């Protein structure tokens, strides 16, 4: 039943927003990437393992971005000989018509037909 | 025309070469009947011209392509009342496959043909 997933989700986040409530935080935007918020504990004086989480607990300084996605619409491409043929088979899109068309190929153009 | 008589433009062997270059489709019959129409002696004004350049040439491939070069020529207009209905559809078909422009003429022409088929 698809309460129950919705039910689910909803008491996880609730968990995620007391959590950060505890903490001192707002928004995730504000946590993300601040690594110097944790620390490694040992399981006690009876077990003796060497690990060391430090490798990664290292923090790398961004600079002048910040540590998160800081842009809207995906990364756009190269435009290829298609472009072209969209602005010339209009009469196709609008009219509803038979077309022929005739250019040049070369190596350098990917894709040739794809976005028409 | 007559073998004894003067010269023309459009004649036997330049006619039957550009049909069967233009059934067939093959470029090279279109190359022969070019070959063909541009040897005779001279016969209007435009064949005592000459083209003559300074440039270095460059390749075929860098030229524009048949499409922008071919949405440059057209059909003159050729009445209903002369040529066939058949004839005038064709022709009014063709020219707009291409994306060029075609010519209905005088005479008026058949409503029923407004909508695209």
């Amino acid at each position: 039943t698809p309460e129950k997933v919705v039910n689910l989700f909803t008491f996880l986040a609730e968990e995620v927003r007391e959590i950060l409530a505890g903490l001192g935080f707002r928004s995730l935007n504000e946590v993300i990437g601040r690594t110097d918020l944790l620390h490694q504990v040992s399981r006690g004086a009876e077990h003796l393992d060497d690990l060391d989480l430090n490798p990664r607990l290292a923090q790398v300084d961004p600079g002048e971005n910040a540590r998160y996605c800081t842009l809207q619409g995906r990364n756009e491409v190269p435009d290829t000989l298609d472009a072209r043929i969209v602005a010339d088979a209009r009469p196709l899109f609008e009219e509803g018509e038979k077309m022929q068309l005739a250019y040049n190929a070369r190596n350098t153009q990917r894709a040739i037909g794809t976005r028409l | 025309f007559r073998k004894s008589g003067d010269r023309h433009g459009w004649e036997g062997g330049v006619i039957h070469t550009l049909q069967q270059a233009v059934t067939n489709d093959s470029y090279t019959t279109f190359k022969k009947y070019s070959e063909q129409v541009n040897k005779r002696p001279p016969m209007q004004l435009r064949d005592l011209l000459e083209l003559r350049s300074t440039k270095a040439p460059v390749p075929v491939d860098e030229v524009e392509s048949i499409t922008a070069i071919r949405k440059r020529f057209i059909t003159p207009g050729m009445s209903m009342g002369a040529l066939s209905p058949e004839a005038h559809g064709t022709l009014n078909v063709a020219m707009n496959r291409i994306g060029a422009k075609s010519d209905s003429g005088e005479g008026g022409e058949d409503p029923a043909r407004f909508r695209p088929d």
